[PDB]
DNA sequence: ATCGGATGTATATATCTGACACGTGCCTGGAGACTAGGGAGTAATCCCCTTGGCGGTTAAAACGCGGGGGACAGCGCGTACGTGCGTTTAAGCGGTGCTAGAGCTGTCTACGACCAATTGAGCGGCCTCGGCACCGGGATTCTCGA
DNA sequence: TCGAGAATCCCGGTGCCGAGGCCGCTCAATTGGTCGTAGACAGCTCTAGCACCGCTTAAACGCACGTACGCGCTGTCCCCCGCGTTTTAACCGCCAAGGGGATTACTCCCTAGTCTCCAGGCACGTGTCAGATATATACATCCGAT
């Protein structure tokens, strides 16, 4: 539905705060900041020699946190492209995430170690707690306002901490239905409201409302707002994301390189988008204020927009025949 | 709890027919359940026919008739003959 | 502990194993879930009737003799369980 | 060069060995979970005998292989070696299961 | 695809009736009242099976992957089967007549019912050990390309 | 079609626990009176069955014949079999808690059993209309020409 030839080795992308720019990582380890309106590249940053697998914009948009595969995280000013700060860790980093309401702070999910929240002003770090002490794979994310931290382990356990004190404000383990746990693949939140989603190893996305987890307390049984899956193919989900408003949810079937689109309230599947059967789906993102969806597959990015009835359909356009309502004086002088 | 069965008589009649053979306790339980099944079958049928005959006394004639109703052909014939011989033996003393 | 969707826990390899036991060579896909349904429907009765026994038994655990008397009442009696 | 037996042949031998074997062909735990799921529909938190559930699964599988058997037979009367859902449905129909 | 004609079928009518609704006198099962025992109900106790979880394995399930095999659609023909009309034939009405056998009553008697006294056949429980199940390995035979 | 290869059969050996044998330990089987009674049996009816026979006729058997479904064959598609790989969770073994199942001991509410009386039910008459039947009629529908 529209691709870009000007970028190669697309690996990970991230919309800015207003959905005007897109920073995509490349295998060479370069940042390609490409613009939507001019439909061209806005910037090229020599980030790492190692490909970049995690990228996040700052709220003001002037900072981008990038993670190399060399366990090298670095902050870059979008105007200049300089490495503002640079750090390295053990257990290679799985993800970075700016704090949405404090760009000085940034959480980092490493591979084998617990996620740690650092600051840029001071090169300090706060190691977030781990429930089972043996997960070795815990994804973590700020909420919409950056007030709480949601951490999900490979054993389905879900901890909600407060971002400042790291104190356990809520907890619950998700189930595979019967009695078993499932590897929490990812935690996503809505940029609007409080609904969030969890991708798990059961190939079943679970949509909740964080207020219900907060009122559920520690070690409770919160039910999901929704349960979403491909009941037909039972396909895993490499990457999923909400819509900009938060009423549409998309999942990327890397198994068959497709895109499933459900709703939030009803949860019925909006639609499906099919990509090149030969392409391996890698990354998925939604335009924050547009029905536009960016996909990264086999190093190539594709764009999926959604237009209205007009752009040619605007006499007064009607859809179905209209019986004329004759009047009393319809034949009168 | 004193539970009653027939596996001992199963082993007995087995040796009576096959002295050099063993059984799975599973199979013994199966056979005993089968014993119970045929017993309830014949008993119910006998009571029902006696009810048709308005009889409150279930005797060997009822037994034979109900077996004939239940067993087919030579099975029934041999069973009738055997029961007849046995009741004759018991009545002989 | 609320259970669900164990019906598909029945593997198609299991179904085809049972079919081969029944002496079947070629099978279509449309059968299995259909099969499953029947399976469900079938057991749909007995357990209920079984626990019905347990109903009158005034007990919390369910026993074999329940399904024994069910299959009996279902005219599909079985041996080897008392 | 790789060898592959002709179709059915392997399945034919599977049939032969399954008529040879007698044990169950269903994994225990999935069947048990299914049974308990069905149970909670009529009443929740009910316990069971392992003997009881073994009986359930055995009797089921027996009914199931009988259904597969006579549906195979019907498909013979359908002159096909592939099975069709309608065969099973109409078999139940003759089995008074409709 | 329609119309015309043939034919078969739903309708109103008339009356005939024989089932059938209705009422009787007479019978006995049902109600009413009273006594006993003891099955059933309750409770405290024990056990102990079950339901729950935890970790390691792999055989098994999931999934994919050709691809020959047959499901199926179509197509020719032909034999077997509806049909309408012949034919002849037992089927049914019905009414007769005899009684063999159901079907009823009245004995009287053997025959379990039942209880009591007695106990050894049988059953829960405890060794025990040997066909049997498993395994590994060698030899046999089916099968798919010549 | 004679080999290669593959799944299988069989053989010897290993180790095991169920099959079995025996042992305490009854309660349920036996024995023997004893009693009221189920029915065995005799002995009557009467009626329903059983057969007789005639009369009418709707029904059955066969014919001829169109014809059209059954059947047989061809080619296609697709699709399910077979094998390879990857993932997983059934299983299995062990542990543990308790919650229900089973047990026993009381306790007594209810039912069986008895006796009394009669009133609803039942056999038995009795008018009587729902509907069976027949007829002419009006409507529906097939089948063939157009």
């Amino acid at each position: 539905d529209g691709t870009l030839d000007c970028i190669s080795m697309a690996l990970t992308c991230t919309f800015n705060r207003w959905g005007t720019l897109l920073a995509v990582g490349c295998n060479d380890g370069r940042i390609v900041i490409w613009d939507f309106l001019t439909r061209g590249i806005a910037k090229i940053i020599s980030a790492h020699i190692h490909p970049v697998c995690s990228l996040c914009w700052s709220r003001d948009g002037h900072k981008l946190v990038s993670a190399s595969t060399d366990n090298i995280v670095s902050q870059w000013d979008v105007l200049s492209g300089d490495c503002d700060q640079r750090f390295r860790f053990p257990s290679p980093i799985l993800k970075v995430q700016y704090h949405p309401r404090d760009q000085n702070k940034v959480l980092v999910c490493p591979m084998k170690s617990a996620p740690v929240m650092l600051t840029l002003s001071d090169s300090k770090h706060v190691v977030l707690p781990v429930d089972d002490d043996s997960d070795l794979n815990v994804v973590a994310s700020f909420d919409r306002r950056g007030e709480y931290i949601y951490t999900g382990n490979a054993k389905g356990k879900i901890l909600v901490l407060k971002t400042d004190s790291q104190d356990l404000v809520a907890s619950f383990r998700v189930t595979t239905g019967t009695s078993n746990t499932t590897a929490i693949k990812s935690i996503e939140f809505a940029r609007k409201g409080s609904c969030f989603l969890i991708n798990t190893a059961d190939r079943i996305i679970r949509v909740y409302d964080g207020r219900e987890i907060l009122t559920c307390g520690r070690d409770g049984e919160p039910e999901p707002m929704q349960k979403l899956q491909d009941l037909v193919n039972r396909t895993p989900w490499k990457k999923c994301c909400f819509s900009g408003d938060g009423e549409y949810i998309v999942a990327g079937s890397a198994r068959q390189h497709a895109l499933y689109i459900w709703e939030k309230s009803i949860g019925n599947l909006v639609k499906i988008l099919h990509g090149t059967r030969g392409e391996l789906l890698l990354d998925v993102a939604w335009h924050p204020v547009r029905p536009i969806i960016a996909s990264i597959s086999s190093g190539v990015v594709s764009i999926w927009a959604q237009n209205q009835v007009e752009n040619w359909s605007a006499f007064k356009e009607l859809d179905e025949n209209v019986e004329y309502e004759e009047r009393e004086s319809e034949f009168d002088i | 709890t004193r539970k009653e069965s027939y596996a001992i008589y199963v082993y007995k009649v087995l040796k009576q027919v096959h002295p050099d053979t063993g059984i799975s306790s599973k199979a013994m339980s199966i056979m005993n359940s089968f014993v119970n099944d045929v017993f309830e079958r014949i008993a119910g049928e006998a009571s029902r026919l006696a009810h048709y005959n308005k009889r409150s006394t279930i005797t060997s004639r009822e037994i034979q008739t109900a077996v004939r109703l239940l067993l087919p052909g030579e099975l029934a014939k041999h069973a009738v003959s055997e029961g007849t011989k046995a009741v004759t033996k018991y009545t002989s003393a | 502990k609320v259970l669900r969707d164990n019906i598909q826990g029945i593997t198609k390899p299991a179904i085809r194993r049972l079919a081969r036991r029944g002496g079947v060579k070629r099978i279509s896909g449309l059968i299995y879930e259909e099969t499953r349904g029947v399976l469900k429907v079938f057991l749909e009765n007995v357990i209920r009737d079984a626990v019905t026994y347990t109903e009158h038994a005034k007990r919390k655990t369910v026993t074999a003799m329940d399904v024994v008397y069910a299959l009996k009442r279902q005219g599909r009696t079985l041996y080897g369980f008392g | 060069k790789p060898h592959r037996y002709r179709p059915g042949t392997v399945a034919l031998r599977e049939i032969r060995r399954y008529q040879k074997s007698t044990e169950l062909l269903i994994r225990k735990l999935p069947f048990q979970r299914l049974v308990r799921e069905i149970a909670q529909d009529f009443k929740t938190d009910l316990r069971f005998q392992s003997s009881a559930v073994m009986a359930l699964q055995e009797a089921s599988e027996a009914y199931l292989v009988a259904l597969f058997e006579d549906t195979n037979l019907c498909a013979i009367h359908a002159k096909r070696v592939t099975i069709m859902p309608k065969d099973i449905q109409l078999a139940r129909r003759i089995r008074g299961e409709r």
